[PDB]
RNA sequence: AUUGUGGAAGGCAGCGCGCGCCUCCGGCGUGCUUCGGCAUCUGCGCGCUCCGGACGCUGGCCUGUGGGCUCCCCAUUCGA
């Protein structure tokens, strides 16, 4: 049984190239290895699977819709939100973040790791004496 | 007379006005009016004996009508700039960035209390400025220049002092932007992983 | 804490010399390729041009009380679509010093 | 392949389902850069083609000899860490000084001897079998087809990893139980460190 | 955007001459990689065809014709002639695309592979777009599903950019469908 | 990134400031104009510049374990 399939409705994130990043939604399958991808901000384009990675998130729309009728499907079924949230979505948003630290930034961060790893040392030996 | 110029460039050697708006601004046309429908003509600008005669005629170079610029400074470098000295002694030390000097040098402080580093010349070549900046409004540094680092060992009291006055100022700064006195305290360094062409600073 | 004895900040990135510029059948030793860690694409080498390089080896003898000898050089152009680059240094770079380790400093500084 | 251009002291490779020609290439180029390679578990090696095929060749390179003088080369030899070795030799200039001492920076072992049982083992993508062999397509271990061309160890090899394998899993229980241990120290800390929490949020995955 | 193929209209004729001072105007929409190249082969056809070579010719109009909805998915039927290593031969070919450019790019991709025929070797007699219900390839038919509905089997691995491919890695790929 | 060959010329070219006034990012006179503009008035003096081929600054070192080398032996990559 498997978990994802290319369907009408499904988000997919492209995992390769410029549109790297961003969410796109199945609205048509040209053929085995093609497929059309629309998204609020870009014109509705193809695009080979080999650069789609199919996510869970899928709204409920028809072939091929319009514009507005594809926005508010995926507002109400809050694609992004959902994505942000999900553990894989945020991996994507704290590399992005980690690479936009400047230096000063990095400089507290390693004072915040440094002191954090110090505490949790410390609460660990309790453990170990106590819970042995 | 004129207090702004005529012709404002677009590009460096390109003037916004052509020859014939210029004529209408410089006033030419009022000015043949004043000497009777012409316009004045001015007039042009009006030893020891040698002690040994060389045998072969001395050359002299030719004409070089380029001539040098003061050095630029980086965008990135503004006056409070913290910067990462690369090079010598001082090598991964973050300082604060003061002013330029004529020389095209840049004048930095560590400041001396908090990494050891004094008033000092650094090339921009050899740094990296970041993206902090600590407020210098109340550093006056008006009283250096290029001659107060030219040679002429112990360090006299009086740059001492000098340094102390300077950096007493720049102390309240510091301390008023919180981890800023640790930050300039640690020198910079890479560590694993770490690529300095993806690095923000 | 490691109690490590060594340099305490680096400053720069390692680069491993590949060798020569050459083609299958002629060789030009007065260019080198250049390896630098963490540069994987041509237009990551951007940053890096110009950049100061570095080649630190040991000779026998002592040559101002020291048996560290540096050969100074520069980066030129990339190479490749991968992230090698050219570069150049004051003499060409002997063939002993192929798979050896050079310095990689980030001044002269544009940023 | 240009190569890794990453510094390190040793590099140890677990050469499991990895296709030989492929892993023999990129290992090729990372020793003549100058980098200390060490390969373990040769005899899981994969080689495209099956084995019906990868021993008809093998039993081809058998019949190479010289006739006067069969001690003369060429050499066959079995184990899997030495056709493994071998391959990595016809893509060296090994008749060079060069090529030597690339060589020479190269050790090959059946199986996970020590000190590598407890050292990192690395893969290598570009030659994973998941990746490059589409499923269905014929393939043979190395060590499966170093046993019918003359290897005898297959089954100590056999059984010393299945020792090693168990005591694998006893550690990675002693780790797991470690690991669980400490997510209850970081809840404890959680009240100390207030502000530190704060600024590693939006870092955080 | 691009396309490795343009449709063009071309239109010439022969030159006026004593006798027909108003000669016939002749059309066709050929397929090439540019202007230059769809004139070349404007007058390889008048030449076998209707008798009139470029150097008694004269070219009236070249325009490039573009898709009307290239965000839209349409099937396209391929009539065509090519020759193989013993003959000629002719074929009908289907293919979904968003643009007969697309269409017609498969064409010649295909035709290279399942029977070596170069491009130089195809003569393309007729092109349409063909409603779902009038369609007669299988490989065409199956995707006309309002359901359509499957797994991606073959997944490629690999960064999304060659900035984050290393060498070695801790562990292999994790894949499921 | 590579490079400074020349050593007689302040030339050629394009501009700026003065030689007339104003409230000075601009304004003020003829001719033409597509009404935006225009080599139509645009001469002289003194200057500037992408303008008849690189100049400037600083440091190191100078009898030293320094510098240089076409000399010698040897090693390595390429060629043979
Ligand atoms: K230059
Ligand atoms: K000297
Ligand atoms: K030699
Ligand atoms: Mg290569
Ligand atoms: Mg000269």
């Amino acid at each position: 049984p498997f978990k994802r399939f290319v369907e009408i409705g499904r988000v997919a994130l492209i995992n390769y190239g410029k549109d790297y990043g961003r969410l796109v939604v199945i609205v048509d399958v040209i053929d085995q290895n093609r497929a059309l991808v629309d998204a609020p901000d870009m014109v509705r384009s193809q695009m080979n699977f080999k650069r789609l990675s199919l996510t869970d998130i899928k709204i409920d729309i028809k072939r091929i819709p319009k514009k507005k009728t594809l926005v508010e499907a995926m507002e109400a079924a809050d694609v992004k939100t959902k994505w942000e949230n999900s553990s894989w979505g945020r991996k994507l948003i704290v590399q992005k973040r980690r690479a936009a630290l400047n230096d000063f930034d990095r400089f507290k961060l390693m004072l915040a790791k440094i002191k954090r790893a110090g505490v949790v040392r410390q609460e660990l030996a309790k453990l170990k004496k106590i819970a042995a | 007379a004129k207090k702004t110029i005529r012709n404002p460039e677009l590009i460096r050697g390109v003037g916004k006005f052509s020859r014939s708006k210029m004529y209408h601004k410089k006033g030419l046309w009022a000015i043949k009016k004043k000497n009777g429908g012409k316009l004045p003509l001015h007039e042009k600008k009006p030893v020891k004996p040698p002690k040994f005669y060389p045998a072969d005629d001395v050359k002299k170079p030719l004409v070089n009508k380029h001539k040098p610029k003061p050095t630029k400074l980086r965008a990135s470098i503004t006056p409070g700039t913290v910067l990462i000295i690369l090079a010598g002694r001082f090598k991964g030390k973050r300082v604060v960035f003061l002013k330029q000097l004529t020389s095209g040098l840049l004048l930095v402080t560590g400041p001396f209390k908090l990494n050891g580093v004094p008033l000092r010349r650094v090339n921009q070549a050899y740094v990296i400025g970041t993206s902090t900046k600590v407020d210098v409004s109340g550093v006056n540094v008006e009283k250096i220049d290029d001659k107060y680092f030219a040679k002429q060992n112990v360090l006299p009291q009086e740059k001492k002092d000098e340094q102390k006055t300077v950096d007493s100022a720049l102390l309240k700064a510091i301390e008023g932007i919180p981890e800023l006195k640790a930050y300039l305290s640690a020198r910079f360094s890479l560590k694993s992983g770490m690529k300095p062409h993806e690095l923000v600073f | 804490v490691k109690g490590r004895q060594g340099e305490r900040i680096r400053l720069y990135v390692r680069g491993t010399v590949l060798g020569y510029k050459r083609s299958k059948s002629n060789q030009y030793p007065n260019t080198s390729l250049i390896q630098i860690e963490g540069v994987n694409t041509k237009e990551e080498v951007d940053w890096y041009l110009g950049k100061r390089l570095g080649y630190i080896y040991k000779a026998k003898t002592k040559k101002n009380n020291s048996h560290y000898r540096c050969i100074w050089g520069k980066v030129c152009r990339p190479h490749g679509n991968s992230g090698v680059v050219r570069a150049k240094f004051k003499s060409n770079l002997p063939p002993k010093s192929m798979g050896a380790k050079v310095r990689v400093f980030m001044y002269p500084s544009n940023i | 392949v240009s190569g890794s251009g990453i510094s390190a002291r040793r590099i140890v490779v677990d050469a499991r389902h990895h296709m030989l020609g492929r892993l023999s290439s990129i290992l090729a180029k990372e020793l003549l850069n100058g980098q200390r390679v060490v390969v373990v578990r040769c005899e899981e090696i994969c080689l495209s083609g099956g084995l019906v095929r990868q021993k008809m060749k093998y039993l081809r390179f058998l019949r190479k000899r010289m006739n006067t003088k069969p001690s003369h080369g060429p050499i066959h030899f079995r184990a899997p860490s030495k056709i493994l070795w071998r391959t990595i030799r016809g893509m060296i200039p090994h008749k060079t000084k060069r090529g030597a001492a690339a060589l020479a920076r190269l050790k090959v072992y059946e199986g996970v001897p020590p000190p590598y049982d407890k050292i990192k083992r690395m893969v290598i993508p570009d030659a994973l079998k998941v990746l490059r062999l589409q499923s269905g397509h014929k393939y043979c271990l190395l060590g499966k087809l170093s046993s019918e061309v003359g290897w005898n160890h297959y089954d100590t090899i056999k059984e010393l990893e299945n020792k090693r394998k168990e005591r694998a899993q006893v550690a990675y229980e002693r780790r797991k139980q470690l690991a669980k241990l400490r997510v209850k120290a970081e809840k404890a800390a959680e009240e100390k460190l207030g502000p530190q929490l704060a600024v590693i949020e939006p870092i955080k995955y | 955007v691009t396309y490795k193929f343009h449709q063009y209209q071309v239109v010439g004729r022969a030159l006026p001459s004593e006798n027909d001072e108003h000669p016939k105007i002749y059309r066709m929409k050929l397929w090439a990689t540019n202007e230059v190249r769809a004139k070349s082969k404007f007058w390889y056809f008048l030449r076998k065809l209707k008798k009139v070579k470029k150097s008694n010719g004269q070219m009236l109009a070249i325009n490039e014709i573009f898709e009307k909805y290239p965000t839209t998915i349409k099937n396209y039927g391929i009539w065509l002639r090519y020759q193989s290593r013993t003959g000629y031969h002719n074929m009908y070919k289907e293919y979904r695309d968003t643009t007969l450019n697309g269409a017609v790019e498969q064409m010649y991709t295909e035709m290279a592979s399942r029977h070596r025929v170069r491009h130089h070797c195809i003569q393309i007699i007729k092109t349409a777009t063909i409603p779902a219900k009038l369609c007669k390839r299988e490989s065409t038919k199956q995707f006309h599903d309002s359901k359509i509905k499957f797994p991606l089997v073959f997944k490629k691995v690999r960064p999304p950019s060659r900035k984050l491919k290393t060498t070695y890695k801790a562990t292999k790929p994790n894949l499921f469908m």
